[PDB]
RNA sequence: CCAUCUGUGGGAUUAUGACUGAACGCCUCUAAGUCAGAAUCCCGCCCAGGCGGAACGAUACGGCAGCGCCGCGGAGCCUCGGUUGGCCUCGGAUAGCCGGUCCCCGCCGGGGGUCCGGUGCGGAGUGCCCUUCGUCCUGGGAAACGGGGCGCGGCCGGAAAGGCGGCCGCCCCCUCGCCCGUCACGCACCGCACGUUCGUGGGGAACCUGGCGCUAAACCAUUCGUAGACGACCUGCUUC
RNA sequence: CGUCGCUUUUUGAUCCUUCGAUGUCGGCUCUUCCUAUCAUUGUGAAGCAGAAUUCGCCAAGCGUUGGAUUGUUCACCCACU
RNA sequence: AGAACUGGCGCUGCGGGAUGAACCGAACGCCGGGUUAAGGCGCCCGAUGCCGACGCUCAUCAGACCCCAGAAAAGGUGUU
C-alpha cells in the first residue's frame, strides 16, 4: 500500500535516490520527519553552496524562475525531483506518489516506521568525518518553523513513551502468561520447526 | 480461495539509452533481488490483466469488461534480480509502473 | 599507518572518584562536581582496579591525526582532577598610564563593569560564564581575581575582561593599557 | 557601458507590485508579539481620518535650539468611535503557520454587522445569524458552546477578539460595519480568553486601547491617483525639449542581451491606492466627544490649558469633505496614509 | 566494551564465503586485515581468510603462536569446541534458521495448525491476567 | 527639498583576536572541542498573496414545484486500479536491550547495585490472521468471556493535517465463533486462460421507495466617488 | 638582472558569421552586473606618539558630484566633497 | 597562413563522447533469436541491489575520464 521511511540519521542524497527509484516503480513512498536527515561534509561547507543556490534567480524577474524552498520536507522533495524525469508525464505521475512530511503528522505517528541501511549515517560515513543537519541549515535560510516543530516533536514522543510504556506491560504479561503451559503438546512442532 | 500467482512489476522496455527495443519487456518480480534465485521464474507463463469497457471472457459463461495479455518469461536481466518476459503483443506503456501477473504454471518443481 | 593501540594512564586520587557513563565523564571531589562529554572523540574508556583507581583511555587502530586526540583526553580529564580539588584560580592586574582603570562588580561576582578605561564615558559590562566568581583582590594595586572549577570557563572568563579592553584605531606598540592575565594558580594551595 | 556618472535608483523595489490593494481597509499584517507577564490588553484599533489642523506647543528638547520655545506642528485628528466586540477567533500554530482553530460570534450581532455580510442589503431576507443566535438560548446547543471555549483554551495558544465600528454615529453615508479581527496579547490563555467571553457585545473605547503621548503606527491605504505614467509614478527626469514622440517618457528600458525587460525598471502603471504602514506617528491628546445632555452640550473638544474657551475641534464651517465630528478623536503628528473618509487602523 | 579480541586461538565463525558456517581457529594475524586461520576437525584447512569476513565467538585455545596442525588439533579437542558449539544459543539460531529453510510444505501445514491452536490458549490466558489486575485496583 | 511627516532588530558567522589543547614529554587559536566578531549573508519590519490550505455565516415554496440528512432496496452509464492486514518508544553506534530490591515524583515516573540476553529469537530474514471448501453425523482436548450487529443508552482519549479509537451498561441472538478424531454428503461440468479480494469502490443521470428537517443568495440594472481608460473597486436604496 | 602567469576595459594579428542591408561616433536618458576597494563597516602591519598617511585582509551593501573649453571618448582646469 | 604521408569528413547513417562534420568503435537491404566492440553499470538511464580487493585524500573554490572546453613558476612542522 504505502510505506513510511523515518528520515532521521539518513543522508540526503542516499536516501532521495533510493526514494527516486521506488516511486517510478508504482509504490506509494512517504519520507517522514525530515528535519533530521543528514547531509555530509561540516555545516560551513553545505551553508554555502546553499547559499549559492539562492542567488540562482534569474534577472529579469524573479517572480517567475527558480523557487528556493526554504523547509527541509521541500529540500529533499527537490532533490528527489532532480532524479525523476519530471518533463515527462511518467515523472509527473511520479512525484505524486511522493508525500513528504516535515515533522510527524498523526495520519503517520501511529503506523510503524522503517528505515534505508543503505543511507545511514553511521553506515556510510566514516565516523571521524564532519556532517551537517538539514533541520539547521534550513534554519538558518529563512525556514521559520523550526521551533514549534521541536516543541510539537517532544509532545509527540512523550505520548510515545506511554503507549510503549503500556505496550511492554502486556508482552510481560504474555510471557508471564505462557509461563503456565498447559499446551507443551504445541510446543513441539515450532521447537522443532523453529518457533 | 487464495492467490496462486505471484506478485511482479512491469518496469520498462529492453533499452540502450537513446533508442528502446518493444518487444521485450523487463519485469520485477517481488522477492527475488539476486541472479542466482531467479532460475525458478524461467519459462513461466505470465500476465497483463486490465480492464476495458466492452465485454469479453473465454469461459467464463457471460463477457465481462476484464482482458488480458498474455507472455512468459524468456532470462534473466543483470546481477539484481530482473527478469525480461516477451508477450505476444507489445506492453502498452500505459502499464509502467503497475504490476503483472505472474503464474506457476510450466513448473519444473 | 594505522597502528596497534595507543594508551595513557591517569592517576586519581582518593578524594576524587570518576564514573563514567560511557564516553561522558563524570568528577565528583571535594569542591563540587563537573562534566564533559566526549561524545565526539571515539574512543573507549576504562577505569580499572578498586583502591587504587587508575583510568585507562585507549584508541584501537587510528591514524595520526585520530592518535593525537588519546592525549587530548587524558589532559582534559586531568584539568577535571585538578579543578575539583584545588580549583583554578587566574589572578589578573590592570596596567594603566594617566588614567586609572576603574573595575566594580554588580551581580554578586558574576558581572563586571568596567569604567574609565583610557577615559572613555562608555562603561563595558562583561557578564561571565556560569561557574566563575569574580572579585577584586586585597593588599595589591589593580588586581582581578578569578575563581572556579572549571578551566574553560574560568579562562574564557579571564579572556573576556582582556578582549573587551582592547585599544583601537591607536598604535597599541604604546598604549599598553589593559586588563591582563599575570597567573595560573589554584583555589586551595599545594595539594 | 559604466554609465560615466553614478546615480541612485528611482524608486525602491520594496514596494514593487505598484498594484491596486486587494482591500480597502488595511490589513495588520503584524500584530505585536507578547510576553505573558504583562497585564491584558487589544492592540490595534479602527479610525478615520477627518481632516487636518495645526497646534502650538511649548516644546522642551534639552541640547536643542528650540528649547522651551512654541512650535507649531501639522497634525492630523482621527475620530474614534468605540469598537463594540462581536467575536472570539483561536488560532493554533502548524509546522504550515497559524491556522483558525474555531470562532464563537456574540449573542445577538448588531444590524451594522449583518450589512457587512451582504452585496446587496436591499434584496436581501437579512436571513443572516438566525440559526445561529439560537444555539445561545437553546440548552443542547448551548452546553457545547461552553465546550468550544474549553477546546479553545486547551488547544490554541493566540486568540483574537472581532469588532466593528458604529457607523450611525459617523456623517459618512456608509452604514457598513468594518468588522476587523484584533489580537489580545495579554497574559495567559485562560486570562486572555475569559477576559473576551467577559465583553461580548459590549463597547470598547480608544482610550482603554491607547494613550496619550504613546507612539503608535498608522495602517491604511493611499491616495489613489489613478493611472500615471513614469514622471508621476516613478519620479524619472524629463526628457529635453526637442524629443520627437514624446518628453515625459523613460528613454532607455534595457541593454540588448538580457534581451527582456527587467522589473527594476520605471513604466506607466497604476499610482496610488497603495497599502502602507507608517511607522512612530506619536499621538498628540485622546479626545473626547460632546457629553451628556444635562450641562447642554459640552463641546470642550481643542480648549488647551491655556484656551479656557468654549471651542471644539470640528473647525468654523465643518471638516471639509468630511462632516462634523461628535465622537472621541485621535490627533497625531504628522501625515497619515489615505484620503479624508478613509478607514485607517491605528495599531501599537 | 571489546570484550572480544582477535587472538592466537580465537575461535571465529565464518558468515560468507567458500567455507561459510565452520568455525576456525585463528592462527596468526598477518597484515592489518587478514588473519591465517584453519578448523582441523570442521573441514577447512589453513589459508588466509579476511577479518570482515569472519564472526568472533568467546571461545580461546591455548595452542602456541603459529604451530603445526596437530598442535591445533590436540587443542580443538582438548577443550571440545565443537560439543560447546552445540550448547550454545547462538548455534541454536543457526539451527533454528535452517530448519526453517527446509520447512516443506506438509510441515508447514502442521506447523499451522498448532500455532493458532496455542494462541488461542494465550490470549484466552492473558485475558485473565487482565481480568484479575482490574480486580486488584478496584478496591 | 518650493510646505510638512516618518524611516524600524535578530541570528549563524567572514576577516581577525583569543580559550583549552595534543600531535612534537615543552610549545602552539586547531587537530578534536570552545569564545568574541561586522556597512556582508539570512530572516524579522515592510510589499504582493499559489491551479496553496483554513474557520464561520446563509443556503432557493408559491400556487403547485424544490433541496439537504439518515434508513432503503432496483437496474443500467462511465473511470479504472488492487488481490490479506502490522494499532507508533526514544535513540546509541569505542555501544545498546530486558527483568529487577532499595530511596525520590499526584497509585504511576527518576537513579544505582543485581540478574539477563546479545552477529539482535521480548529478532517487520519478524509477528498476529492465516493455505477458512462448506455442511451433517459424532467423540476427546481447550474454553464459561460469548462473536458478527440495523442494535439502543452512556462516557472520554485523539487538534500537527484529530474525521479515528477505546471503555461501559442493557439487547432480538449464538452457545457449532478453535485443535485432534468418527461419519457421509453438496456442478464429480468429464486435463486447460482473465479464477480468488479490497467492493453492497469513484463519478454522474434518473425513477417506485421511509422518516427527519430547510425556505436563501450572487450578478445586471439604479446610485455613490474614499474609486476609475474600460472592467474592477467603495457605498446607498425600509413605506420613515 | 632575471623569470612565471592572468585579463580581454587598449592596439594589433586573423577573415569563421553577416553584402536579396544586424542603422555607423559622441552626448542624453535609465537599468543591472563585475572587483582588480576611492570612500564608508570590521580588522592586521608600518621606518604607526598624537594627528596625518601608506601597505594588506572579509568585503560590491551603499555612495562616487557642480562647471569653463572641445562634436569629442580622452584631456585639462575651477570649485565642492 | 603554407607543405609531406596516411586515414577521415565532404558523399555516411548507427553505438559511445550530456551536447557535436572531422574523436573512439563500426560502416547500413527488411526482421527474429544469440553475442560483442568502444563505452559504461547511485538515480534520471538498460546494467554491480558484487556481504569485490588494496591503499591515497577533507577542500571556508574538493575532485571526477582521448580530442574537449580552463591554469604556471614558487610555496606548505597539511597528511602519505
Ligand atoms: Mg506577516
Ligand atoms: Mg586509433
Amino acid at each position: 500500500q504505502v510505506l513510511v521511511l523515518d528520515g532521521r540519521g539518513h543522508l540526503l542524497g542516499r536516501l532521495a535516490a533510493i526514494v527516486a527509484k521506488q516511486v517510478l516503480l508504482g509504490r506509494k513512498v512517504v519520507v517522514v520527519r525530515c528535519e533530521g536527515i543528514n547531509i555530509s561534509g561540516n555545516f560551513y561547507r553545505n551553508k554555502l553552496k546553499y547559499l549559492a543556490f539562492l542567488r540562482k534567480r534569474m534577472n529579469t524577474n524573479p517572480s517567475r524562475g527558480p523557487y528556493h524552498f526554504r523547509a527541509p520536507s521541500r529540500i529533499f522533495w527537490r532533490t528527489v525531483r532532480g532524479m525523476l524525469p519530471h518533463k515527462t508525464k511518467r515523472g509527473q505521475a511520479a512525484l505524486d506518489r511522493l508525500k513528504v512530511f516535515d515533522g510527524i503528522p498523526p495520519p503517520y505517528d501511529k503506523k510503524k516506521r522503517m528505515v534505508v541501511p543503505a543511507a545511514l549515517k553511521v553506515v556510510r560515513l566514516k565516523p571521524t568525518r564532519k556532517f551537517a543537519y538539514l533541520g539547521r541549515l534550513a534554519h538558518e535560510v529563512g525556514w521559520k518553523y523550526q521551533a514549534v516543530t521541536a516543541t510539537l516533536e517532544e509532545k509527540r514522543k512523550e505520548k510515545a513513551k506511554i503507549h510503549y510504556r503500556k505496550k511492554k506491560q502486556l508482552m510481560r504479561l504474555r510471557k508471564q502468561a505462557e509461563k503456565n503451559v498447559e499446551k507443551k503438546i504445541d510446543k513441539y512442532t515450532e521447537v522443532l520447526k523453529t518457533h | 480461495s487464495g492467490r496462486l500467482w505471484s506478485k511482479a512489476i512491469f518496469a520498462g522496455y529492453k533499452r540502450g539509452l537513446r533508442n528502446q527495443r518493444e518487444h521485450t519487456a523487463l519485469l520485477k518480480i517481488e522477492g527475488v533481488y539476486a541472479r542466482d534465485e531467479t532460475e525458478f521464474y524461467l519459462g513461466k507463463r505470465c500476465a497483463y490483466v486490465y480492464k476495458a469497457k466492452n465485454n469479453t471472457v473465454t469461459p467464463g459463461g457471460k463477457p465481462n469488461k476484464t482482458r488480458v495479455i498474455w507472455g512468459k518469461v524468456t532470462r534473466a536481466h543483470g546481477n539484481s534480480g530482473m527478469v525480461r518476459a516477451k508477450f505476444r503483443s507489445n506492453l502498452p506503456a500505459k502499464a509502467i509502473g503497475h504490476r503483472i501477473r505472474v503464474m506457476l504454471y510450466p513448473s519444473r518443481i | 599507518m594505522k597502528t596497534i593501540l595507543s594508551n595513557q594512564t591517569v592517576d586519581i586520587p582518593e578524594n576524587v572518584d570518576i564514573t563514567l557513563k560511557g564516553r561522558t565523564v563524570i568528577v565528583k571531589g571535594p569542591r563540587g562536581t563537573l562534566r564533559r562529554d566526549f561524545n565526539h572523540i571515539n574512543v573507549e574508556l576504562s577505569l580499572l582496579g578498586k583502591k587504587k583507581k587508575r583510568l585507562r583511555v585507549d584508541k584501537w587502530w587510528g591514524n595520526r591525526k585520530e592518535l593525537a586526540t588519546v592525549r587530548t583526553i587524558c589532559s582534559h580529564v586531568q584539568n577535571m582532577i585538578k579543578g575539583v580539588t584545588l580549583g583554578f584560580r587566574y589572578k589578573m592586574r590592570s596596567v594603566y598610564a594617566h588614567f586609572p582603570i576603574n573595575v566594580v562588580i554588580q551581580e554578586n561576582g558574576s558581572l563586571v563593569e568596567i569604567r574609565n578605561f583610557l577615559g572613555e564615558k562608555y562603561i563595558r559590562r562583561v557578564r561571565m560564564r556560569p561557574g566563575v566568581a569574580c572579585s577584586v583582590s586585597q593588599a595589591q594595586k589593580d588586581e582581578l581575581i578569578l575563581e572556579g572549577n572549571d578551566i574553560e570557563l574560568v579562562s574564557n572568563s579571564a579572556a573576556l575582561i582582556q578582549q573587551a579592553t582592547t585599544v583601537k584605531n591607536k598604535d597599541i606598540r604604546k598604549f599598553l593599557d589593559g586588563i591582563y592575565v599575570s597567573e595560573k594558580g589554584t583555589v586551595q594551595q599545594a595539594d | 557601458s559604466h554609465r560615466k556618472f553614478s546615480a541612485p535608483r528611482h524608486g525602491s523595489l520594496g514596494f514593487l507590485p505598484r498594484k491596486r490593494s486587494s482591500r480597502h481597509r488595511g490589513k495588520v499584517k503584524s500584530f505585536p508579539k507578547d510576553d505573558p507577564s504583562k497585564p491584558v490588553h487589544l492592540t490595534a484599533f479602527l479610525g478615520y481620518k477627518a481632516g487636518m489642523t495645526h497646534i502650538v506647543r511649548e516644546v522642551d528638547r534639552p541640547g536643542s535650539k528650540v528649547n522651551k520655545k512654541e512650535v507649531v506642528e501639522a497634525v492630523t485628528i482621527v475620530e474614534t468611535p468605540p469598537m463594540v466586540v462581536v467575536g472570539i477567533v483561536g488560532y493554533v500554530e502548524t509546522p504550515r503557520g497559524l491556522r483558525t482553530f474555531k470562532t464563537v460570534f456574540a449573542e445577538h450581532i448588531s444590524d451594522e454587522c449583518k450589512r457587512r455580510f451582504y452585496k446587496n442589503w436591499h434584496k436581501s431576507k437579512k436571513k443572516a445569524f438566525t440559526k445561529y443566535c439560537k444555539k445561545w438560548q437553546d440548552e443542547d446547543g448551548k452546553k457545547q458552546l461552553e465546550k468550544d471555549f474549553s477546546s479553545m483554551k486547551k488547544y490554541c495558544q493566540v486568540i483574537r477578539v472581532i469588532a466593528h465600528t458604529q457607523m450611525r454615529l459617523l456623517p459618512l453615508r456608509q452604514k457598513k460595519a468594518h468588522l476587523m479581527e484584533i489580537q489580545v496579547n495579554g497574559g495567559t490563555v485562560a486570562e486572555k480568553l475569559d477576559w473576551a467571553r467577559e465583553r461580548l457585545e459590549q463597547q470598547v473605547p480608544v482610550n482603554q486601547v491607547f494613550g496619550q503621548d504613546e507612539m503608535i503606527d498608522v495602517i491604511g491605504v493611499t491616495k489613489g491617483k489613478g493611472y500615471k505614467g513614469v514622471t508621476s509614478r516613478w519620479h524619472t527626469k524629463k526628457l529635453p525639449r526637442k524629443t520627437h514622440r514624446g518628453l515625459r517618457k523613460v528613454a532607455c528600458i534595457g541593454a540588448w542581451h538580457p534581451a527582456r525587460v527587467a522589473f527594476s525598471v520605471a513604466r506607466a502603471g497604476q499610482k496610488g491606492y497603495h497599502h502602507r504602514t507608517e511607522i512612530n506617528k506619536k499621538i498628540y491628546k485622546i479626545g473626547q466627544g460632546y457629553l451628556i445632555k444635562d450641562g447642554k452640550l459640552i463641546k470642550n473638544n481643542a480648549s488647551t490649558d491655556y484656551d479656557l474657551s468654549d471651542k471644539s475641534i470640528n473647525p468654523l464651517g465643518g471638516f471639509v469633505h468630511y462632516g462634523e465630528v461628535t465622537n472621541d478623536f485621535v490627533m497625531l503628528k504628522g501625515c497619515v496614509v489615505g484620503t479624508k473618509k478613509r478607514v485607517l487602523t491605528l495599531r501599537k | 566494551v571489546f570484550r572480544r579480541f582477535v587472538e592466537v586461538g580465537r575461535v571465529a565463525y565464518v558468515s560468507f564465503g567458500p567455507h561459510a558456517g565452520k568455525l576456525v581457529a585463528i592462527v596468526d594475524v598477518i597484515d592489518q586485515n587478514r588473519a591465517l586461520v584453519d578448523g582441523p576437525c570442521t573441514q577447512v584447512r589453513r589459508q588466509a581468510m579476511p577479518f570482515k569476513c569472519m564472526q568472533l565467538t568467546d571461545f580461546i585455545l591455548k595452542f602456541p603462536h603459529s604451530a603445526h596442525q596437530k598442535y591445533v588439533r590436540q587443542a580443538w579437542q582438548k577443550a571440545d569446541i565443537n560439543t560447546k558449539w552445540a550448547a550454545t544459543r547462538w548455534a541454536k539460531k543457526i539451527e533454528a534458521r535452517e530448519r526453517k529453510a527446509k520447512m516443506t510444505d506438509f510441515d508447514r501445514f502442521k506447523v499451522m495448525k498448532a500455532k493458532k491452536m496455542r494462541n488461542r490458549i494465550i490470549k484466552n490466558e492473558v485475558k485473565k491476567l487482565q481480568k484479575a489486575a482490574l480486580l486488584k485496583a478496584s478496591p
